[PDB]
C-alpha cells in the first residue's frame, strides 16, 4: 500500500503546512500540521474545552470505529511554549489513501492560547520516533510506525514548496520530484528524532568549511536554527542585516539580495537559494525584514526546519536502521 | 508567524 496527499502552507510565509486526513467512519476530514520533531496525533476534539475552541473538531462519537483507549491520557509541550492534553482513541486513519486501522488519536480536552488562535490547524500529526509519544501509561505508535507493515517501502517523502503546494509520500520514492541522486545520511535516535550530522557549510560563493553540525530535520519547525558562529558569518555578507533584540532575531532590508546558503550531506551539497532565507517583513509594509537563518543556542539544538527542508527533497526512511536522503530539486 | 514544535 501506498499514500500521496498535498500539503499546503498555512500563509504566505511557509509559517507551517497542514495536510488533510481522515479519520474515523464515516470520514471525517482535518487539516493536520505534520510535525517529524515529535511523535503524537492529537485533534481538536468535541471534548475540547468550548472557550478554547475557534478548527474543525473531531466527534469520535460520530465515528462507528472510534474506541476509548481506556485509562489512557497524554500531555506534551513545545518549544514554542505552547501545549496540549486530553484523552485517546483508537479510530482509522487516512492519509492520501494510505488507510490504517487502529491508529491512537488523542483527543485534546484543552489547548495552549497559541493553538486556539490558530484556525487553519485542526491538530498534529507526529513523524518523530514512537519513544517520544507522550501517552500514559502505555506508549502509541506513530501514524508511520503503524503503516509500515502495509508500505511497499518503509519509507515517507516531504516534498515541500516555497510559497507554494507539496506533497507527502509515503511507501515510495517518486523520481520525478527530485534531481540528480539521493544522498543517505545516518541518523541518530537516541533523542527519539530524526537527528543526523551535516558535513558542513557554505555561504553564497564563498568557500565551504567542513564542520560538524548535529541537528534535526523538523518540518514543524519554520526556520534554520544554526549555531551562532556559522550564522553570523551568513549575515556578515549582508549589509543592512543586524541582530534584533526587540524582534527576536536577524533583520535586514527587505530590497537586499541574500546570499545562498549551503549545507553539506555527506559528499553532497544542498543548496538554499537566497530568496529562501529572505522570510518577510516583520510587519506588512515594513521595510525591514526576518532572517530565515536564526541562531540555535536559545533552543538548544540545530534544527533544519521548512527554509532548509522545502529547497530539497527529503527521504524519511524508516527501515530498521533508519536513514535521511537529500536532494535537490 | 513562526512555528517551534518536543520539550
Amino acid at each position: 500500500s501506498t499514500g500521496s496527499a498535498t500539503t499546503t502552507p498555512i500563509d504566505s510565509l511557509d509559517d507551517a503546512y497542514i495536510t488533510p486526513v481522515q479519520i474515523g467512519t464515516p470520514a471525517q476530514t482535518l487539516n493536520l500540521d505534520f510535525d517529524t520533531g515529535s511523535s503524537d496525533l492529537w485533534v481538536f476534539s468535541s471534548e475540547t474545552t468550548a472557550s478554547e475552541v475557534x478548527q474543525t473538531i473531531y466527534t469520535p462519537s460520530k465515528s462507528t470505529t472510534a474506541k476509548l483507549l481506556s485509562g489512557a491520557t497524554w500531555s506534551i509541550s513545545y518549544g514554542d511554549g505552547s501545549s496540549s492534553s486530553g484523552d485517546v482513541y483508537t479510530d482509522t486513519v487516512s492519509v492520501g489513501g494510505l488507510t490504517v486501522t487502529g491508529q491512537a488519536v488523542e483527543s485534546a480536552k484543552k489547548v495552549s492560547s497559541s493553538f486556539t488562535e490558530d484556525s487553519t490547524i485542526d491538530g498534529l500529526l507526529g513523524l518523530a520516533f514512537s519513544t517520544l509519544n507522550t501517552v500514559s501509561p502505555t506508549q502509541q505508535k506513530t501514524f508511520f510506525d503503524n503503516a509500515k507493515a502495509s508500505l511497499d517501502s518503509p519509507v515517507f517523502t516531504a516534498d515541500l514548496g516555497y510559497h507554494a503546494p507539496g506533497t507527502y509520500n509515503f511507501g515510495f520514492i517518486d523520481t520525478t520530484a527530485y534531481t540528480g541522486s539521493i544522498t543517505y545520511t545516518a541518523v541518530s535516535t537516541k533523542q527519539g528524532f530524526w537527528e543526523w550530522t551535516s558535513t558542513g557549510y557554505a555561504v553564497g560563493s564563498g568557500t565551504f568549511k567542513s564542520t560538524s553540525i548535529d541537528g534535526i530535520a523538523d518540518t514543524g519547525t519554520t526556520l534554520l536554527y544554526l549555531p551562532a558562529t556559522v550564522v553570523s558569518a551568513y549575515w556578515a555578507q549582508v549589509s543592512g542585516a543586524k541582530s534584533s533584540s526587540s524582534v527576536g532575531g536577524y533583520v535586514f532590508p527587505c530590497s537586499a539580495t541574500l546570499p545562498s546558503f549551503t549545507f553539506g550531506v555527506g559528499s553532497a551539497r544542498i543548496v538554499i537559494p537566497g530568496d529562501y532565507i529572505d522570510f518577510g517583513p516583520i510587519s506588512t509594509g515594513s521595510s525591514s525584514c526576518f532572517g530565515g537563518i536564526q541562531s540555535s543556542a536559545g533552543i538548544g539544538i540545530n534544527i533544519f526546519g521548512d527554509v532548509a527542508l522545502k529547497a530539497a527533497f527529503v527521504v524519511f526512511n524508516g527501515a530498521t536502521t533508519p536513514t535521511l536522503g537529500f536532494a535537490s530539486k | 508567524h513562526p512555528f517551534h514544535x518536543i520539550h
